[PDB]
């Protein structure tokens, strides 16, 4: 009868006890939309297995014999051995089944929760916000009603069957996809989001092509891609609860997931967040969509007569609340509570934060931050005879994850001084120096190069003291060096720097880029040679010319960070393009029938094409026929029509769910009854990988 | 085998020319198989 009554859907007396709030948490209502979300979820997730989690390629990251460094959350967690991972994976894809079909419906959600947070815990370097999203609804579904419409549970058993469900199983799904979109919407009010720079290259897409009939680029990539995405996450979240606003926000955020799907490769987030989106409609959708249908299709669609009462609601005549009633109330509440603090939970687990704010997943700020890698050096000096090497930058690794994370560091460091003597390495000490970039800064160090990672001190709730600060006083430079940035030629290139006060940079130039120059922007530095051990004080806004082919040092020499930037150009690149060209216009003029003289024999292959019967073509004749191949097969592909595209694209999805099924089989057999000799293993593994066909 | 090590010539290059990969983290295995 109140304002507040129809808008909100409860009136204030309700909130006096905590009777009347448990009352209110478990009135019944319908359960079709649930279990139409439950289906959808279930089905979706089957299909994820196999293409995000990883299963198609589980044979070649959890390969038995192979060191790798892995990335745990806890040091305790150790994979298994393959064939019990497959097992694994199996029990996932059977509890999503149970999950989609309501067969067994707790049993099911309990198989594919535990497993899936197993992989979750077992990896940091494969964690993004929408596995932490189903993460979250795999365990808040555990508990809720789900199987009480459309599910074979129903068939199997009449208490079940078309029953009432309790309110607070819609109102912790409302609450969970409203903080998703609110909390990612305020964590987009950043400098880096309002401004325009991350996602600055987005707005080229063809997508995006009719508001460039009005807008012009510069501008289409701010107040639509910017202004629009953080209006968008917090008008959705607001606007689907009302009744008024509720078409209105339905398009929009169908129109925002579509063009999510088709601009970004984020897999089956668009699609769940779709899915999601009815469920702010009313409970019975479904049952009324179900009705306006002629009679025969009626009788394949489930039941359409009104709801039998639950014993998991509380009805008033009246009825006592029991305890799962209470219990109800208690999880809904401490649980929302729980997912509004975690967010915001970084000062206390210190030892995670770094230039950006904890571990990446749980926090919803989705593609705010981009980070360009420039250099990596690992520096390893041994604890017997004190020589000094240097390793690859990314050896014994599956990911490239572990460079902006402190603790990543530790247990690569830790990894790398236990299997460093596998290689007549004694005790070592490993030195990092890693070059970074955030929203198109200045390339800077972030951990401290004078630091042994493998004794130093890191605990999660104290701060580490060998992460560089983020230098932001630079900030408003990004503008200045842009236009640096679009000055250049089509083969010159600018690289940025900026060093802190005492340390310094030694660099190799490589004996192609001739013509390399250094110029001061900020500071004083001091350029040492040391092929004659000569050093030149540079003052702001002077330039060096460098030699190739040397090791030169840059020192900082003043007590605030000094900014400066290298210009280079390939000169082996530029030689080479030119000889191509003079070739190919002397093809271009024996083609017309311009230059009457002889050919030379070295281009009779060039007009031949074929190197037969004829002495082997000279490098630069390689490259060119390389050249003009690689030319022709992209014009092939861009000559090409849409359904041999969409075909392929079947077919290779068809591959790799084949894969998958073949290789889970093979391992389930090894498990059961044993392994066969090696031949027939082979051949098993031969059949398996062939395409379809 | 013998790529762990490296040399001291090729560790420092500041200076190589690469592509750009912008790694927002968000979408999904990145490169997948190559690594
Ligand atoms: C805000 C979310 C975060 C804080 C949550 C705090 C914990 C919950 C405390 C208890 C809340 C009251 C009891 C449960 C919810 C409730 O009253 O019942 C529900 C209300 O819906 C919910 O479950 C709301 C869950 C929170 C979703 C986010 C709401 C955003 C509100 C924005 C400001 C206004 C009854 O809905 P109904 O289908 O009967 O329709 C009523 C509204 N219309 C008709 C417009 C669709
Ligand atoms: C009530 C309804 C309310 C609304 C619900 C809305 C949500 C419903 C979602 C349900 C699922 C719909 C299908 C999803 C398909 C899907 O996601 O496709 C894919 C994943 O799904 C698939 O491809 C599934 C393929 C399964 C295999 C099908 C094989 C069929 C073979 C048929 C016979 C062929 C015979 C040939 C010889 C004659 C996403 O692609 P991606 O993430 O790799 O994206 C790559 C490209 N970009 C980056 C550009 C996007
Ligand atoms: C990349 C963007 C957001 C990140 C993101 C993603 C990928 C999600 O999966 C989310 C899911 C749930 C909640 C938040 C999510 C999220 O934050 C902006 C997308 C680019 C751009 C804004 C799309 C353009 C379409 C809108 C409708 C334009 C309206 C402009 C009017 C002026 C016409
Ligand atoms: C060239 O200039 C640099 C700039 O400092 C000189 O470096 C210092 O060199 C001394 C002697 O090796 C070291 O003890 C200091 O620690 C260096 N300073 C810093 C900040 O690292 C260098 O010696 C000069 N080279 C020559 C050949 O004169
Ligand atoms: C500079 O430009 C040259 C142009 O060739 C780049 O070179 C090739 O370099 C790769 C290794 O990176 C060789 O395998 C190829 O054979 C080279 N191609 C030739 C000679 O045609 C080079 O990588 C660029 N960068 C640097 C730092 O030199
Ligand atoms: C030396 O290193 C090589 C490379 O592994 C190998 O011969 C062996 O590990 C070591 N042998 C001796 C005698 O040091």
């Amino acid at each position: 009868d109140s304002r507040i009554g129809k808008l909100l859907g409860f009136e204030w007396t309700d909130l006096s006890s905590w009777r009347r709030l448990v009352t209110l948490l478990n009135r019944p209502t319908d359960p079709a939309s649930l279990a139409v979300f439950r289906f959808l979820f279930g089905f979706l997730m089957v299909l994820d297995i196999p293409q995000e989690r990883g299963l198609s390629s589980l044979d070649r990251k959890y390969l038995d014999g192979l060191d790798v460094c892995r990335f745990p959350l806890l040091d305790a967690l150790r994979p298994l051995p393959l064939d019990w991972m497959y097992l694994v994976y199996t029990i996932m894809f059977l509890g999503a089944l149970g999950m989609m079909l309501g067969l067994c419906y707790r049993i099911s959600c309990v198989l594919f929760l535990l497993p899936y947070w197993y992989v979750f815990l077992l990896d940091k370097t494969s964690w993004n916000n929408h596995s932490y999203l189903y993460g979250l609804l795999a365990f808040q579904l555990t508990f809720m009603d789900a199987n009480h419409y459309w599910s074979v549970d129903g068939l199997l058993n009449a208490h079940r069957r078309n029953a009432h469900v309790p309110l607070w199983n819609y109102a912790v799904l409302r609450g969970q996809i409203f903080i998703v979109y609110f909390i990612a919407g305020v964590k987009k009010l950043d400098a880096d989001w309002v401004e325009g720079y991350s996602m600055e290259y987005l707005s080229r897409h063809w997508l995006f092509s009719p508001f460039k009939l009005l807008l012009s680029e510069e501008l289409t990539s701010l107040l639509v891609v910017h202004w629009g995405g953080l209006l968008l996450d917090l008008s959705a979240g607001f606007l689907l609860f009302f009744d008024v606003s509720r078409s209105i926000g339905l398009f929009f955020v169908s129109y925002f997931h579509c063009m999510n799907s088709q601009l970004f490769s984020i897999g089956m987030f668009s699609y769940v967040m779709l899915a999601s989106s009815p469920l702010f409609c009313s409970p019975e959708w479904p049952r009324k969509l179900v009705s306006y249908c002629p009679r025969r299709l009626q009788q394949l669609l489930p039941l359409k007569a009104a709801p039998q009462p639950s014993v998991s609601c509380v009805y008033k005549r009246g009825q006592k609340p029991g305890l799962r009633h209470q219990l109800g109330a208690a999880f809904t509440l401490l649980y929302l509570l729980e997912q509004l603090f975690l967010p915001y939970s970084h000062f206390l687990t210190q030892g995670y934060n770094n230039w950006t704010n904890g571990l990446y997943g749980y926090s919803w700020d989705m593609m705010v931050h981009s980070r360009s890698h420039q250099h990596v050096k690992i520096t390893y000096r041994d604890g017997r005879t004190g020589e000094l090497g240097y390793l690859n930058p990314g050896v014994f690794t599956q990911s490239r994850r572990w460079k902006d994370h402190a603790d990543m560091l530790k247990q690569y460091a830790t990894c790398l001084s236990r299997l460093l003597p596998k290689y007549n390495v004694t005790e070592p000490q490993i030195y990092f120096d890693i070059w970074v970039s955030i929203n198109d800064r200045f390339q800077q160090r972030i951990f401290d190069p004078r630091v042994d990672i493998v004794q130093a001190a890191w605990s999660p709730f104290q701060r580490t003291s060998w992460v560089q600060p983020l230098l932001m006083d630079l900030s408003p430079w990004r503008a200045k060096l842009q236009e640096i940035k679009s000055s250049l030629d089509n083969h010159t290139e600018v690289v940025f720097i900026a060093d802190f006060p005492g340390l310094h940079l030694e660099n190799f130039v490589s004996e192609d880029l001739g013509n390399t120059s250094i110029q001061l922007l900020q500071g004083e530095v001091t350029v040492e040679l040391v092929a004659e051990q000569k050093n030149q004080t540079l003052r702001e806004g002077e330039k060096m010319q460098l030699p190739a082919g040397e090791y030169h040092k840059v020192y900082t020499t003043s007590p605030s960070p000094s900014c400066y930037m290298y210009v280079y150009v390939n000169t082996t690149e530029l030689a080479l393009e030119q000889d191509l060209a003079y070739l190919q216009e002397l093809k271009e003029k024996v083609e017309n029938g311009s230059e009457t003289g002889p050919l030379p024999p070295e281009l009779q292959p060039l007009l031949e094409g074929e190197v037969k019967g004829g002495p082997e073509p000279t490098p630069l004749v390689q490259t060119f026929l390389r050249r003009q191949q690689r030319l022709q097969e992209i014009e092939r592909r861009r000559n090409t029509p849409f359904h041999e595209r969409f075909f392929r694209f079947l077919l290779r999805k068809l591959y790799v769910f084949r894969r998958s099924f073949l290789m889970t089989c093979i391992s389930l057999r090894n498990l059961i009854l044993g392994r066969p000799s090696l031949e027939q293993l082979a051949q098993e593994v031969t059949y398996a990988n062939l395409r379809p066909f | 085998l013998d790529s762990v090590f490296s040399s001291s010539e090729r560790a420092h290059q500041v200076l190589r020319i690469r592509k750009r990969a912008n790694s927002f983290l968000e979408e999904l295995r990145h490169s997948s198989l190559e690594r």
